């Protein structure tokens, strides 16, 4: 049969605004072919772990809905995310399974993703009372009470819960901003949807 | 908008005396109380915060008291040294601060260090650029903030740079809006103030103070009046720089 | 382990491949890097990313990776390419591993210096020392690979643009410690307890990747080579 229905992966990974790593956005890919092959057609990878499957046997296994997370981090926080993994970002930002099946692609992003000025759009939330469940994303921006009194507004002891990144084009490697993907592939009892192509 | 007012202007006691001071607040500035001692010729040393905390390293005899309009300092012990200037600070509007007119206290009746450059002799429409230097902490976690005091006169808050968690923005008083800028810049640690328009009034002495710390998640297992809270969050004070503009 | 032909050849002008069989934990998991190294002078980075060339290499050599297995091709043959071609690649085991070298036979400014070589007694201790010059020296990681006299090319250890990772060869796991330090732009390498195992000519080797090759497991390869130092353990 005829190559129909390719999976849109260049609207995750040729996108012009990618979220915030408080606010990564969730892209449903099902009921289409994903050849995983155009993948390395993008842009050069930087990291590319796949965990639970092996990265040539993916046009081979069949599943029924793929779930595409990106966001944006530095370069000291493309270690988090990982399956087991602690953190600022891994336990509030973005939490990964123990069991994680799929693969995680990060790659620099100094040339869009910074600004001469410092590029002060990209929010993280740098801690909360109770870590972050797998695959939960929390969007609130209630004042955090660091101190014993209640708050009324930004203070001293009162905190914003989401900070600044604040690229800039003359950080070192490490503080520039990368972009990472995350793929989950899902078996549930449906008919698988999503396969690899036919030759 | 608030304004702060201390009862005793100059108050004369022996050594051994007991020694009660004075803050009316315009407005309720519930528990956002400092108190600072100055003595001539260097900078303001923070006492009580919080109005009711003493700083770590200060006697016991520093008794921080009131809540809401009224605020009191104690000093009841042998009082051999406490010949200085009081002064009243409130934190209820985070960035602006507002400072009290200053009581006199008549004496009968580490590496965490800001070094501030620049600072002299300059025509009234010219220009000048001071630098605050950090050390022994880590800058770009903190704000900073400066502020001036003419001879004779008080305190006064100029401008605010928040840290890089925060935008990096800045805010002046109504008094150095549009004249003054202030810079960062975490890779070498240093702060600038940009004066530019200059005028008489200008003759002061600025010092530059850290602010908040932006690091939240170390000061929530932190107990308020514990010592540990106070080398994280509280204030330090550098020595101040003189700028005098005349004819 | 990376298994490469001991040997190739061709006559100038021909195109001749080089394979590389590996496991699924090192190639296919990770990227292959391959690395050229002419009679007396040391390697080259070639290809990186199992396709991509760096900017001061000919468009003769190109790279491919089908699964477990990679393959080196070059065009056009001449007589400048008569040298030995490692393949080197990440294997999950946290070590780097080297195909061991293939001999080519044709018929018819970043600078790294190194120093602290000597001769020692087996058992003793001696450090090595690395000067970087010419690059923001945190950003990049730093290797060290020895080489025994008239051998192939061994890694040793690596860290990581932060010094917050470091990996060692099972072969000098607890005798070897590495360091560096940013303030000077220096690499160091205590070598404790020595065996006789241990004579080769060791390298300083500038990573293009910041993380550790576990992290970054798709861009890693030694970009600059520095001149080696010669240590002797012999009784």
């Amino acid at each position: 049969p005829n190559v129909t229905n390719l999976c849109p992966f260049h609207e995750v990974f040729n996108a012009t605004r990618f979220a915030s790593v408080y606010a990564w956005n969730r892209t449903r890919i099902s009921n289409c072919v994903a050849d995983y092959s155009v993948l390395y057609n993008f842009a050069p990878f930087f990291a590319f772990k796949c965990y639970g499957v092996s990265p040539t046997k993916l046009n081979d296994l069949c599943f029924t809905n793929v779930y595409a997370d990106s966001f944006v981090i530095k370069g000291n926080e493309v270690s988090q995310i990982a399956p087991g993994q602690t953190g600022n970002i891994a336990d509030y930002n973005y939490k990964l399974p123990d069991d994680f099946t799929g693969c995680v692609i990060a790659w620099n992003s100094n040339k869009l993703d910074s600004k001469h000025s410092g590029n002060y759009d990209y929010w993280y939330r740098l801690f909360r009372k109770s870590k972050l469940k797998p695959f939960e994303r929390d969007i609130s921006t209630e004042i955090y009470q660091a101190g014993n009194k209640p708050c009324k507004g930004k203070g001293p002891n009162c905190y914003f819960p989401l900070q600044s990144y604040g690229f800039r084009p003359t950080y070192g490697v490490g503080h520039q901003p990368y972009r990472v993907v995350v793929l989950s592939f899902e078996l549930l009892h449906a008919p698988a949807t999503v396969c690899g192509p036919k030759k | 908008e608030i304004v702060l007012t201390q009862s005793p202007a100059t108050l004369s006691l022996s050594p051994g005396e007991r020694a009660t001071l004075s803050c009316r607040a315009s407005q309720s500035v519930s528990s956002y109380l400092a108190w600072y001692q100055q003595k001539p010729g260097q900078a303001p040393r923070l006492l009580i915060y919080d109005a009711s905390n003493r700083a770590t390293g200060i006697p016991a005899r520093f008794s921080g008291s009131g809540s809401g309009t009224d605020f009191t300092l104690t000093i009841s012990s042998l009082e051999p040294e406490d010949f200085a200037v009081y002064y009243c600070q409130q934190r209820s509007n985070w960035p602006q601060y507002t400072f009290g007119q200053g009581t006199k206290l008549e004496i009968k009746g580490s590496e965490v260090q800001l070094v501030e450059s620049g600072g002299g002799l300059v025509k009234p429409g010219r220009s000048l650029r001071l630098s605050c230097t950090a050390s022994g902490f880590t800058f770009g976690d903190y704000a900073m903030s400066w502020f001036r005091q003419a001879p004779g006169k008080g305190l006064e808050w100029v401008g605010f740079i928040r840290s890089k968690a925060y935008g990096g923005t800045t805010e002046y008083a109504a008094s150095v809006k549009g004249r003054f800028t202030i810079s960062r810049d975490d890779s070498k640690s240093i702060a600038y103030l940009q004066m530019n328009s200059l005028k008489t009034e200008d003759t002061a002495v600025y010092y530059c103070t850290r602010d908040r710390y932006a690091r939240y998640d170390i000061l929530t297992g932190l107990s308020p009046a514990g010592a540990d809270y106070f080398y994280y969050a509280m204030d330090v004070w550098g020595q101040g720089t003189t700028v005098t503009v005349s004819s | 382990v990376l298994t490469q032909p001991p040997s190739a050849s061709g006559t100038p002008g021909q195109r001749v491949t080089i394979s590389c069989s590996g496991s699924s934990s090192n190639i296919g998991s990770n990227t292959v890097n391959w690395y050229q190294q002419l009679p007396g002078t040391a390697p080259k980075l070639l290809i990186y990313s199992n396709n991509q060339r760096p900017s001061g290499v000919p468009d003769r050599f190109s790279g491919s990776k089908s699964g477990t297995s990679a393959s080196l091709a070059i065009s056009g043959l001449q007589s400048e390419d008569e040298a030995d071609y490692y393949c080197a690649a990440w294997d999950d085991s946290l070590n780097w591993v080297f195909g061991g070298g293939t001999k080519l036979t044709v018929l018819g400014e970043v600078q790294l210096v190194e120093s602290g070589g000597g001769v020692v007694q087996p058992g003793g201790s001696l450090r090595l020392s690395c000067a970087a010059s010419g690059f923001r020296f945190d950003d990049h990681a730093m290797h060290w690979v020895r080489q025994a006299p008239g051998k192939g090319l061994e890694w040793v250890s690596v860290i990581s643009g932060d010094g917050g990772s470091t990996y060692y060869a099972d072969s000098v796991k607890g005798r070897f410690s590495i360091s560096r330090d940013d303030s000077k732009n220096s690499l160091y390498l205590q070598m404790n307890s020595l065996r006789t195992e241990d004579t080769a000519l060791y390298y300083c080797a500038k990573d293009r990747s910041y993380g550790p090759p576990d992290v970054f497991n798709y861009e890693y390869g030694m970009d600059v080579w520095g001149q080696g130092t010669t240590v002797t353990v012999s009784s």
